[PDB]
């Protein structure tokens, strides 16, 4: 008796405060786009999955549901008939019986809004209404014969977003509401489609929203359904990547510095399984740093094992657990022993690692690195040779690379140079390696373009933060 | 009456610049 | 099966290359695609297994292909070939007539200067090709042997090749190893001589001297390798993005000015 | 900081390796 | 061809509604 | 889903036999994408400048539906009537509702340049676009509301 009742007055009070509060930001003023209660929909991506998992069988939230879809509301008497109802709504938890609706009753409770003449003028409540039949199923993680049920009230919300599309779209812009929503319901049903095979109606309907998108309206939407699309995408990527790259979807722009960062690491593991690393460690190392707001949260740890993966590939060492977390020295001890190896020049060894865990390097989604990671086993050496020796010859490699023929010694410098590695010249006069300086930079018009970009980004930064002020 | 509603949306959207265009005026010389 | 359904293989037990049966395969190609589809193929497993059947005689065709020197046609129907060997619905069984010629497939990729299909192309076996694959360790060791000193070893395995011939890809993998190291190695150094360049790019004094003495500029032969150095001047002002900076300057008073 | 912060060098062999290479050969006959 | 006519205003009256959001702030700026 | 490029090489296979084949199987090649075309565009050009192909109209809905998602718009603007033929013959579809959508409005402006010069040459309307146009003003005067067709008419200065 001490744990139901709290969590029946504040798991209340949020959400009858969000409901009411979006309800009259959005129609009160016009332009809730971006209202207040937006972030309130940021909480909800932390709220309920600590708040209430299953529907809290002490008779606390399984009466939540039958009061929340009992609206009618036609005007302000029969919202106020709601405001009197919600007490013996209340109390009907705490007093005789919560009602048993064990998992089953979201599907004729679509017309429970509509039951006792309802009128729809609030599309949101009917999106957050069907938002909450996730809350104690698929945020309950079961998968147990219960399939069928979300994807019943998610052809719901399917029809609920028809109902946007036909019913009354008279400039409401509920999609940057719903498509959240179709962010969220889709992540777990996305998991759904990640039991069974591959998600063909869900890619027809994905491409179908995708463009049902930007020419209706733009504003964070169709940044989820590209990433949406694109994470199952690379799943089977076979030649698909090819379409990714050329799929004009650069468009995101702003999305909460959140969405923008794994869009970011998306792209960078297509442009890094694709030989390209340059390109491929700036966009890695941009998306870490977009969002760390927390330690360790899955995204991190993966990241993080892509990232100096593909340094390892460029050539540069960096040591891996320098961010030692709870979990982040324990889950990259064999990226610390095969990172250990490409300092040294034992082949054997690295072999020996790779053969140890080559279970936990599948296990990661990192297959093929051994097929192009014996050639950096070489050319990371070289680049140290030839950042250590301003001018070396051509005899002395063969014995400061154990590249056994000096011919064969002589011959990745001939690749090196040529996609770029190291600025030296090689001259068959001598036999000599020898490189260059570069003084130049503060001379020439190098860093009047970087300070540019600098400028024009800062300057903005104080536009765009006095474009958002003072509201009386 | 959807006519009436395109032409009267249209006039308050020109009709907005004038008044955004007046008042970035008078801020400016109020300065001054 | 609608109406051809023929035996086996029409011409292949004796020396295949030969134009006669090609117009009926032509005919073939005509009575596999206009039948019940060839594009989705969802149902019907027995015009699954004529597709499959359709998938060897087409390579058989490649076969054909290559061997009257036509590459568009062959990268046309192998390209139907990898269409065709990926269903909608995957149930069809693996023939054994593709664990000597997928490689050449990969072979082609590598030969064409192309490495981005290849590593892209790496994701049709998840963890098979590593213990079967024996003829077609070949194609996917020779990316590694690229990346790596192994070119002399390159052009001693280039007639090392276990189970069959096909004999094409390897001398178009030796022409475009030669055209990139002879095309790759013109600016970072400056002279070659007779004994610099040979046995470096060439072979041990092989037939394709004269070859490799018109192809490009640095003719060789008499004694050392002279005429058509190469190398640059570098000019340059740097003062004229001087307006643009203006540009630039006044802009940022623009950002300045403008009431938000 | 553990015991050594980070960083650091594991080539296990470096400890008064100079005074190993004065006592190789006697420092390489006093060279 | 009627659902055109229905779009064409959802837009201006976005931008309208955009407009007038902007305007309220410079109003309160000439106030002060 | 990746035939793309390898169904588009038969597509376009140098025989005229195949060049009914590929007539054959352009209408069975509409999908959704317009991405693995892009890479293709002039390949199906091809079989759009090809004057002995007997279903360039037919074409002409291919041709229109490589740029539907690239951004593009100002293709399927010329491909409305030069090209044409059967995408706007289709009665009801979201795949032309933006296509008509835009005609409408290069129209209305085409006819506000037209009547702003009356003296002289004024760039005229051109012989093949102005098809849909009084198609669809015929269709709305088809769908029983004669109120909005004054509008249409008013908006188009003519």
């Amino acid at each position: 008796p001490p744990p139901p009742p709290a969590p029946q007055d504040v798991e209340m009070k949020e959400e009858a405060a969000t409901g009411g509060g979006s309800t009259g930001e959005a129609d009160g003023k016009t332009a809730a786009a971006a209202a207040e209660h937006s972030q309130r929909e940021l909480d909800t991506v932390t709220l309920e999955d600590i708040k209430e998992h299953v529907k809290q069988l002490e008779k606390a939230v399984s009466g939540k549901e039958p009061r929340f879809v009992l609206r009618a509301l036609r005007m302000l008497p029969s919202t106020s008939r709601r405001l009197n109802h919600y007490v013996l709504y209340k109390a009907v938890q705490g007093f005789f019986t919560s009602n048993n609706a064990t998992r089953d009753f979201l599907l004729p409770f679509l017309e429970e809004p509509m039951d006792t003449e309802a009128d729809l003028q609030f599309r949101p409540r009917t999106g957050k209404a069907a938002s909450t039949p996730l809350l104690p199923e698929v945020e309950a993680y079961l998968q147990l014969l219960v399939v069928i049920f979300m994807m019943n009230s998610k052809r719901y919300k399917e029809a609920q977003k028809i109902s946007d599309d036909l019913m009354q779209k008279i400039s409401t812009q509920n999609r940057r509401a719903l498509d959240l929503v179709a962010a969220k319901c889709y992540y777990y049903h996305a998991r759904v489609y990640e039991f069974l095979d591959k998600l063909d109606v869900v890619r027809s309907f994905l491409h179908a929203r995708l463009r049902t998108a930007t020419l209706r309206h733009d504003a964070d939407g169709q940044a989820t359904l590209l990433n949406l699309l694109l994470r199952n995408y690379l799943h089977y990527s076979l030649y698909d990547q090819a379409e990714k790259l050329v799929s004009k979807s650069v468009f995101p722009e702003q999305a909460n510095n959140n969405e923008w960062a794994r869009y970011l690491y998306y792209t960078g593991r297509i442009k890094a399984i694709q030989l390209e690393y340059s390109e491929a460690r700036r966009t890695m190392t941009n998306a870490l740093r977009k969002a760390p707001q927390h330690t360790a949260v899955g995204f991190k740890q993966t990241v993080h094992k892509l990232l100096i993966v593909v340094e390892l590939l460029l050539g540069e060492i960096p040591d891996r657990l320098q961010f030692r977390q709870p979990s982040l020295k324990r889950s990259l001890m064999p990226y610390f022993l095969l990172t250990q190896a490409v300092r040294t020049g034992n082949l054997a060894k690295f072999n020996q690692v790779l053969d140890q865990f080559g279970e936990k390097f599948q296990a990661d989604g990192t297959y093929t690195l051994i097929i192009r990671l014996r050639h950096n086993v070489i050319k990371t050496g070289v680049r140290m040779i030839s950042l250590s020796y301003s001018r070396i010859s051509l005899a002395d490699i063969a014995q400061k690379l154990q590249l056994d023929s000096p011919e064969d010694a002589e011959f990745i410098v001939a690749k090196a140079i040529r996609d770029g590695v190291i600025e030296a010249s090689i001259n068959h006069e001598k036999g000599y390696v020898q490189s260059k300086e570069m003084i130049d930079i503060y001379s020439t018009r190098e860093p009047q373009l970087a300070f540019h970009q600098r400028i024009s980004f800062c300057l903005d930064i104080h536009n765009m933060s006095v474009k958002a002020m003072r509201f009386p | 009456d959807l006519y009436s509603r395109y032409k009267k949306l249209q006039q308050e959207l020109e009709f907005l610049e004038v008044q955004e265009e007046y008042i970035k005026d008078e801020q400016k010389n109020l300065k001054k | 099966a609608t109406g051809m359904y023929e035996q086996l293989k029409g011409e292949w037990n004796r020396k295949s290359p030969n134009l006669s049966k090609c117009g009926e395969e032509l005919g073939r190609l005509k009575l596999v695609l206009l039948e019940l589809n060839f594009l989705p193929t969802t149902g019907t497993k027995l015009t699954k297994q004529q597709l499959i059947l359709a998938r060897d005689i087409l390579e058989i065709g490649a076969q054909w292909s290559i061997l009257r020197k036509d590459i568009p046609s062959f990268e046309r129907y192998m390209a139907q070939l990898k269409c065709y060997y990926f269903d909608y619905k995957e149930q069809l069984p693996e023939s054994a007539y593709m664990h000597q010629l997928l490689g050449l497939n990969l072979l082609f990729l590598l030969s064409q200067n192309r490495v981005a299909e290849f590593h892209t192309e790496l994701e049709r076996l998840p963890a098979k090709d590593i213990q079967t694959n024996v003829y077609i360790k070949h194609p996917v060791s020779l990316e590694q042997y690229l990346m790596e000193g192994s070119y002399n070893k390159v052009f001693l395995a280039k007639g090392n090749i276990p189970a069959e011939s096909y004999t094409f890809f390897i001398d178009i993998l030796l022409d475009t190893i030669r055209d990139e190291i002879a095309g790759c190695i013109e600016k970072a150094y400056e002279k070659i001589l007779f004994t610099e360049a040979t046995r470096i790019l060439f072979f041990n004094t092989p037939k394709k001297m004269t070859d490799y003495a018109k192809k490009r500029g640095w003719v060789l032969g008499p004694n050392n390798y002279y005429s058509f150095a190469s190398q640059q001047q570098k000019p340059e002002d740097t003062t004229i993005p001087s307006t643009e900076l203006a540009k630039q300057v006044i802009e940022y008073a623009r950002q300045l000015e403008m009431i938000v | 900081e553990d015991n050594w912060d980070d960083d650091n060098v594991e080539d296990d062999f470096s400890n008064q390796l100079r005074a190993e290479l004065e006592k190789h050969g006697y420092k390489m006959e006093t060279s | 061809l009627r659902q055109y006519y229905l779009s064409k205003i959802e837009e201006l009256q976005l931008i309208v509604n955009d407009k007038s959001q902007n305007l309220r702030r410079l109003q309160a700026q000439r106030n002060e | 889903i990746t035939s793309a490029a390898g169904i588009i090489s038969l597509l376009d296979e140098d025989e005229p036999q195949l060049k009914e084949f590929a007539l054959h199987k352009l209408n069975a090649v509409v999908n959704d994408f317009w991405a693995e075309i892009s890479e293709s565009v002039d390949k199906i050009e091809v079989l759009y400048e090809d004057e002995g192909f007997r279903s360039r109209q037919f074409a002409a809905l291919v041709a229109s539906k490589v740029f539907y998602h690239l951004g593009a718009f100002e293709e399927s603007l010329n491909y409305a009537l030069g090209a044409g033929d059967l995408f706007n013959v289709n009665d009801n579809s979201e795949y032309v509702e933006t296509i008509i959508a835009k005609c409408i409005d290069h129209y209305t402006k085409q006819c506000v340049e037209n009547a702003d010069l009356p003296e002289g040459e004024k760039k005229p309307i051109d012989q093949r676009l102005e098809g849909i146009v009084n198609k669809m003003f015929q269709r709305c005067l088809d769908d029983h509301k004669y109120k909005q067709a004054i509008g249409i008419a008013l908006e188009t200065r003519r």
